[PDB]
């Protein structure tokens, strides 16, 4: 154990301390009550604290640049990493992270998680990240020799694969969808599971110009933030009318039912005011509340979810469901952050989701050939143009594709559109216009 | 010492199983969920951190959401499994913000579960499974690796998050805000996570150009890649001479460098981290849902606050100040961005007491123009005095 | 570290890549040979290595996967059948090129 | 005979007066203006085309606004002067939209003036001084040179303007719109005038890359200027042949050329004018006042309409349709841009019946991304069918 | 020549026909009632019609590229033009446009205009543009030998100078300001007139990287469209409170005073509704209407002018007046259209206008040196950055300078504001972090 | 047209500029003086002509006014005192350079 003045301070406070937890695991591996023959140093977590403490002191990371390790057959799935003071912290000389494929929306059973922990305690640090941002179960810290041993156990004993890493299709993830939400417009988890199984080869072997991600939201609320954190975002919606229970509406106005299902209960906002809290906040102003009756001009409803979110017991989603496809979202580097741009307003989203898969593969065929080295789909779109994206996906341009038409007249026309083409003879021109 | 799994390093491709993907979610579904999936009627938030969903047939499933450090030990994961075995027939799940939810089908079992969870603390005193995170609250913080594992961080992740949640603990165990307030942190400008679309975002940034290891760069780097890694074209290929030796290398125009560190990502010979130079930039106003207003990016309101381990006082105080002013001045259902859109930027700075600096004015390419103000519409504030 | 094979000495990093491209020699391929899941080198393993080396010398970088496949004519699947670790950790390492960088 | 002004070509600098600028506006003020300037209390619009301003001391000044063709003869200017002398003590002024305004200080003179103006017509028929242009109407059209004088046009200016005002004349002499509708035309993308900030903008555009006169280019052109004049980098220096010899010239990549003609502006050996290729792009939604909503650019809604002299029926019909639908669907005080911002673009096209084309989707540099739709919010229209 | 079937069609219709007007001038020159000895062909306008008619048939312009003519001492002011069919239309072989400096806001006397017409009838085509879009009086069409003759008579007999053209300061123009408007916050005409005289050197002799324009608006309504059509826009406003006369407010509510001064009298919108037409439309919602009294929370008023525009007899501008300076507006070529960006939120606007002039001169000092060839101020701002513009004008950065702060983290810092500076030794770094 | 002067021939356009810079000769200047309001050619005039000619040959374009003044040391006012029509119609024309373009 190394003295940790600074980290100890992070053991105080009400919020679950990651330090106290790591310490407990250091204690556990120290007693080793199971009698395990630890494949990497029992004191691995101890040195992890030690080096983190060092970083707190000097304010600078102590991990060497990159690292290249993995398992035969795959071009990714494991993030190598070596500390830059191996002498001082031998326990983390090698501290590789392994990304493990997780079940859609993260539903688990004790037996399963326990079996994974059994494997990790023996061949790992005992430390994890319960789900990296993309979704993977993260096994934080092990040595090179254990990589294939771990992979053998995961696939042969736990029937579980690795997640993705590198210039391919990363681990997909979805909101819990229909499993426990009345707003879900399609089975997000199923699409996610099926598509993950379908493109296993694209996920395990880098074949793309750069990384590519899938995320699936059940409705515009974006619980998995698909249109902000994935290149291909599938967001559910409907195309018919919202279902309105007039009797339930009276219950809200009367005060029986709590607005937004009691989400603002910890504060006094006054009695529910359907006009001020619903009708008057509707983006399009397509709602009406007259003589105790609530009405919606669905034709002008952008289905933003607000009214439904506020009166869950009185307003339901439509029955003619599907999804919108938005593409290009990415973090800033290089050219700047991007959110999903609407590509397909409404598409069928029923098992086995062929229509969705068609768009995916069409985009890949294009981007795999046109994308520059390390250029995200979003960036390729900016460089080559949205119109190009439309052509390769066989998508007809509609007003819905823009938030606003162009305000510059630098318009490109295809030669076939212009009568006479572009082959001209200045000679004939001078015939009418002298120099 | 070594214990084999059955793998044969002499025949690495024999008996290798591949492309099986993850286990299917349905194999871990609690009975009540598997039975009523897609047949939900409505839901309601009973208390902070507790929900109930009601199927169209009448069945009910109660959910208890608990806070978690994300970075956790197998012992913690086992303790969560012990709890699920005790009250939930072994079932449990994790949210997209890394909180843990336990589900039961009756109110008595629920009451028992909650009382138990509340009886779980570490030796040092922190709650192991604090209940909350629902409704208009401040749920967990989406964060990254920091000094725990990454080589490109400009700040830590776990430390700041613990410090901030300790300050914003009341807001996690209660629902008194105008709307949800999502806080996320990114260890470097790669901005892994949701920094660019959160109500409050925190990103580690550098303030000094990279050091260049001319002697070894060539051998260590693919030059062209480092050159193409720069958004401002600060890097160019050169023929350098070190110790009387001719070697290929790159030169950085410190006047075009904004210390993004992307070149280092592509080349180990261009390290940039600095204990005093690195810090955190604070952003606000983003949101991803399409409720009422369209999604939006978070905007930089404080260009730099220093790293102050282990509790980052300066940064933490500003975050709390933002939440306090917002909570008080915002209207019902207003996200922090919705709020700033209504009151205006000069007013936001005026209410929060935050210093405005030219660093917050965009100067990155053609698009920067759109961030300037092309209208005579403005309010007089102390800024113009 | 310092490697000693067939009377040769190679400077290597923690990942097994040559610290200097110019220090490459056939002996090297025979050294890392087994660590990359390859029992015997074939005319195909060579054609790839040769291409990667010609490319690097000409462009200062390793070629994109699509280019490696297009030129050699080897599909991704075939590349892996030849180098189980893949084009990066496998072929590039054996060809003497510097360790891959970026996400992963 | 040669009637000299006194200038001496042999001694050009002798007796030369310079840097005197324009005459001071004060010298031409009507007495009632000169006296009450800066002391106005309020104003009232009495009728279409007639205003009254009341000074703090009770003095009044009545203004009658008349439409004008901008391109006018000395004879017509002398007629305005004739009228000015008859009813306004020789005073008059021109507006920022090129209309003419006559001012008088009493009601009776106003009646006489107005009665007289209505009787002035050309032989052909047209009104000489049509009264109108005030309030919520369409007051003249800001325009350019066209084929009357410029060398870079893609269409005419006076012709189209005359055709459009004829069809919208009823909108000039009445105040029935939800707000002012500003129309502007520019014969080429240099867009002189106010096409980029008007409710409806008309701009001339080409659809064919420029022709190259290799034999004289390097003689008449400063090649670096032609290269730098291209927004899309389609112009590059090259060696060409003339009489079998080697000459310096330029090469244009038709795939990067969007026919703006800026290279022709800089180089006379790159003409691109074309009768069948040239046409007009139509834009809508811009404004320059800061009333309620901030100012905005006009957006391209119809990428191309052919040139059809002398009355451009296709273009004229499009403009009329937009005004009619807008006037019938917009709320009071709503400018076309306001209206469209309220109903949405898909609804705009649905209501107008205008066909949308991918040509309207922005593809010029990184800012283009912002014109795309980063939200799930959209309405179902026949376009999705 | 004379046969003009297409143009004749444009003599039909109500709107004043430029064709009928040009034909009248042709008839006048043919008759020559005053026995003038025309110094260019009497048939000049006749050939103009003939060549225009030709262009109407071919759909193509018939003016040769550019032209370089002018008067000694100046580097601009005349836009030369030669027809591309000299033989077919000798009348317009030369057809130069002379830009004549106009009085601020275009007030005229018949004596002055007639004097101008006398000179142009004798030495020009008899055609004009009563005001080019920038403001100048336009004399449409003459021959080169008359340029010096016209300039001589204009200066010596009419005390009138030429307007601007080229890479210099163009003719400034203003709205009518205080001459006949109650919303005017400063004397727009006087500022326009004084600066035009002050910068005569910069307007007649091209010394700039490119063109530069001045436009002055008395208030945000923008009647001269300065923050769209000028590089340097001055737009008046006030700093104190909106003046409210409740008695006048009541007259509007009662119907005695018509909303917007009767601007919408042509349609039956219904009786005035102060709530729906003013209080409810205020962009900041800073207005209140209660117990019959109208109030405004001036601190949250952006002075957009809407309420004042709607009830001009009841709501008036404040007494503490000045103006805002917005810069960089331009048409598209090359990098895209631009409207003025707020630089100085509030500045003094009284003669001799030293405060405004100081900003102007500070901008030129910088732009004249840093601006690339034929790069508008707006584009220099994009290229070099708003921050630089603030430094050269000695302006403190304030929130009012942005519509939105940046959402990319590519923040530049000054070395001097970073402890330790930028000179670092890799070997020292190598002491804390092993390679 | 073609200017005939002192046994030389100079192809020009309607504005007096040489169609071909290469056709420039000292005679061209003596010919243009009058039309450009110049009585006698001074060394200062020549200094400017030479500069313009050098810059054009080197850069393929006429130099910006600020550069002309910077190198020659002549402020604009002086430039006009030497060439009444200005740097363009005046000096460039006489230096044999091509007619200026763009919006005036
Ligand atoms: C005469 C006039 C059009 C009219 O009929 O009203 C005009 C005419 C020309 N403009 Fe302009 N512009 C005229 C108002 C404008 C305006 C509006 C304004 O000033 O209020 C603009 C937009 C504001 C701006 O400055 O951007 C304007 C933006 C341009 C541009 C685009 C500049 C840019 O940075 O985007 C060009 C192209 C260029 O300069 O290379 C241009 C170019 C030209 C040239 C000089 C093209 C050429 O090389 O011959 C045109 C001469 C036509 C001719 O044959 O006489 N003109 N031009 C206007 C004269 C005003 C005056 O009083 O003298
Ligand atoms: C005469 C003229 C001023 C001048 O020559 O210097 C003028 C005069 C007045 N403009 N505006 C004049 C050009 C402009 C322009 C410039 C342009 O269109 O090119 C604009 C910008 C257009 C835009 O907003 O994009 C302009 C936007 C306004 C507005 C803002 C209206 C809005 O709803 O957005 C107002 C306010 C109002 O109407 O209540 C206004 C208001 C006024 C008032 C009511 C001010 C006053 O108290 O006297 C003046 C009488 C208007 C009337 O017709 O009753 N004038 N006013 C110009 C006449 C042009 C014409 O012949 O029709
Ligand atoms: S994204 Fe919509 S469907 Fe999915 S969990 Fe959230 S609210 Fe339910
Ligand atoms: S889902 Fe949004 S857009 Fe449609 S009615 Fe409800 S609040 Fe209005
Ligand atoms: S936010 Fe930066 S530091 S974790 Fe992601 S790449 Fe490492
Ligand atoms: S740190 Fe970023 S901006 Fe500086 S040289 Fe490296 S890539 Fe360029
Ligand atoms: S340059 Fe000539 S054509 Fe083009 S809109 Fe201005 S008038
Ligand atoms: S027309 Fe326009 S886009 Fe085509 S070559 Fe010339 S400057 Fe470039
Ligand atoms: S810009 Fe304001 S001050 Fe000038 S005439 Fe228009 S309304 Fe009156
Ligand atoms: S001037 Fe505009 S912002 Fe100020 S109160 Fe009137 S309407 Fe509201
Ligand atoms: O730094 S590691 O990748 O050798
Ligand atoms: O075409 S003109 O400029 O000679």
């Amino acid at each position: 154990k190394h003295p940790t003045p600074m980290l100890d301070e992070l053991e105080k406070g009400p919020w679950p301390s990651f330090v106290s937890d790591i310490k407990q695991e250091c204690d556990n591996r120290a007693k080793n009550p199971k009698g395990l023959d630890y494949q990497i140093p029992a004191e691995c977590p101890d040195d992890l604290l030690g080096i983190l403490e060092l970083s707190f002191h000097e304010g600078e990371t102590h991990w060497k640049h990159g690292g290249i390790v993995g398992v035969f057959g795959y071009g990714g799935g494991v993030i190598g990493r070596y500390c830059d003071q191996p002498e001082m912290f031998p326990g983390v000389a090698h501290f590789h992270t392994v990304r493990l494929a997780q079940p859609a929306a993260k539903y688990y059973t004790a037996e399963y998680l326990e079996a994974i922990c059994d494997v990790w305690d023996l061949r790992g640090s005992g430390l994890t990240n319960m789900h990296g941002s993309t979704g993977d179960i993260v096994l934080l810290g092990t040595q090179t020799p254990q990589l294939e041993e771990i992979f053998f156990e995961m696939t042969h004993n736990l029937n579980t694969d690795l997640g993705g890493s590198g210039s391919n299709l990363r681990t997909p993830e979805s909101c819990l969808g229909i499993s426990r939400c009345e707003f879900a417009c399609y089975d997000t988890q199923l699409m996610c599971y099926q598509l993950t199984q379908d493109y296993q080869d694209e996920l395990h072997r880098p074949a793309f110009p750069y990384k590519f991600k899938f995320k699936f939201d059940g409705c515009p609320n974006g619980c998995v933030a698909s249109m902000a954190r994935s290149d291909f975002a599938v967001i559910g919606t409907w195309k018919d009318d919202i279902k309105i229970d007039q009797e339930a509406v009276k219950a809200y106005v009367g005060g029986e039912f709590k607005p937004n299902a009691g989400a603002h209960a910890g504060r006094d906002w006054g009695k529910f005011d359907i006009e001020a809290e619903v009708v008057g906040l509707c983006p399009t102003g397509c709602m009406t509340y007259e003589s105790g009756t609530l009405s919606i001009d669905n034709k002008n409803c952008t289905r933003c979810m607000h009214c439904i979110n506020t009166m869950p017991r009185a307003l339901k989603i439509g029955d003619e469901r599907g999804a919108s496809i938005l593409v290009g979202a990415k973090a800033p580097v290089l050219d700047g952050a991007q959110m999903g741009s609407l590509l397909i307003p409404f598409i069928a989203a029923e098992e086995p989701f062929d229509e969705v898969k068609e768009v995916i593969e069409n985009i890949w065929e294009w981007w795999m050939e046109e994308g520059k080295n390390r250029e995200r789909l979003g960036e390729t779109m900016k460089r080559v143009g949205f119109q190009k994206l439309l052509e390769v996906t066989g998508t007809k341009a509609v007003p819905q594709h823009v938030s606003e038409p162009r305000h510059n007249p630098y318009i490109f026309f295809k030669e076939e559109e212009v009568p006479g083409g572009w082959s001209r003879d200045i000679s004939d021109y001078r015939k009418r216009h002298m120099r | 010492a070594f214990i084999s799994s059955g793998y044969n390093p002499a025949k690495p491709m024999e008996n290798r199983i591949t492309d099986i993907g993850p286990r299917k979610f349905t194999e871990f579904f609690p009975p009540v969920i598997a039975k009523n999936a897609g047949n939900w009627d409505y839901h309601e938030i009973l208390e902070p951190g507790i929900l109930v969903h009601v199927a169209k047939n009448g069945d009910k499933v109660f959910t208890v959401r608990c806070g978690a450090a994300r970075l956790m030990s197998t012992s913690h994961i086992r303790e969560a499994c012990e709890i699920a075995k005790k009250f939930c027939n072994g079932h449990l799940r994790f949210t997209t913000r890394n909180n843990i939810e336990f589900m039961v089908d009756n109110e008595e079992t629920l009451k028992a579960l909650v009382a138990d969870l509340k009886t779980r603390k570490f030796a040092a005193g922190s709650f192991k499974f604090p209940i909350g995170g629902t409704g208009a609250s401040i749920s967990n913080i989406v964060h990254t690796q920091g000094w725990v594992y990454c080589h490109t961080p400009a700040t830590d992740a776990s430390g700041p998050v613990k410090a901030v949640m300790d300050e914003l603990f009341e807001e996690f165990t209660s629902m008194r805000l105008p709307a949800i307030v999502r806080v996320s942190l990114a260890c470097c400008i790669n901005m892994c996570g949701a920094v660019h679309c959160s109500d409050i975002g925190l990103v580690g940034i550098h303030r000094k150009p990279p050091m260049i290891d001319h002697e070894n760069l060539a051998e260590l780097c693919e030059i062209p890649l480092a050159v193409a890694a720069c958004p401002t074209a600060a890097v160019k290929p050169i023929t350098a001479e070190v110790n009387g030796q001719k070697v290929k290398s790159v030169a950085i125009n410190n006047d075009r460098c904004m210390y993004c560190g992307n070149c280092y990502t592509m080349c180990p010979a261009l390290p940039l981290s600095d204990g005093t130079g690195d810090g955190i930039a604070i952003m606000v106003g983003g949101k991803i849902s399409n409720r009422i207003k369209v999604p939006s990016f978070s905007k930089v309101v404080v260009a730099f606050v220093p790293n102050e381990p282990p509790r980052w006082p300066t940064m933490a105080k500003i975050v709390k100040k933002i939440v306090e002013v917002y909570a008080e001045d915002a209207r019902k259902y207003e996200r922090i961005g919705d709020w700033i859109h209504r009151i205006g930027w000069e007013t936001f700075y005026e209410k929060t007491g935050l210093e405005f600096s030219h660093h917050c004015i965009d100067d990155f390419r053609d698009p920067a123009y759109y961030t300037w103000r092309q209208s005579t519409q403005f309010k007089f504030v102390s800024f113009d005095s | 570290a310092v490697v000693e094979f067939a009377g040769s000495a190679f400077e290597v990093d923690e990942d097994g890549f040559l610290n200097a491209f110019d220090d490459w020699c056939p002996e090297w391929v025979k050294y890392a040979k087994g660590s990359e899941g390859i029992g015997a080198g074939s005319a195909d393993h060579q054609k790839i290595i040769d291409f990667l080396q010609d490319y690097y010398k000409a462009n200062g970088i390793a070629p994109m996967v699509r280019i490696l496949s297009k030129v050699t004519g080897f599909k991704l699947k075939q590349i892996y059948e030849l180098f189980p670790s893949g084009p990066g950790k496998g072929a590039c390492k054996m060809a003497g090129l510097p360790k891959p960088t970026g996400c992963v």
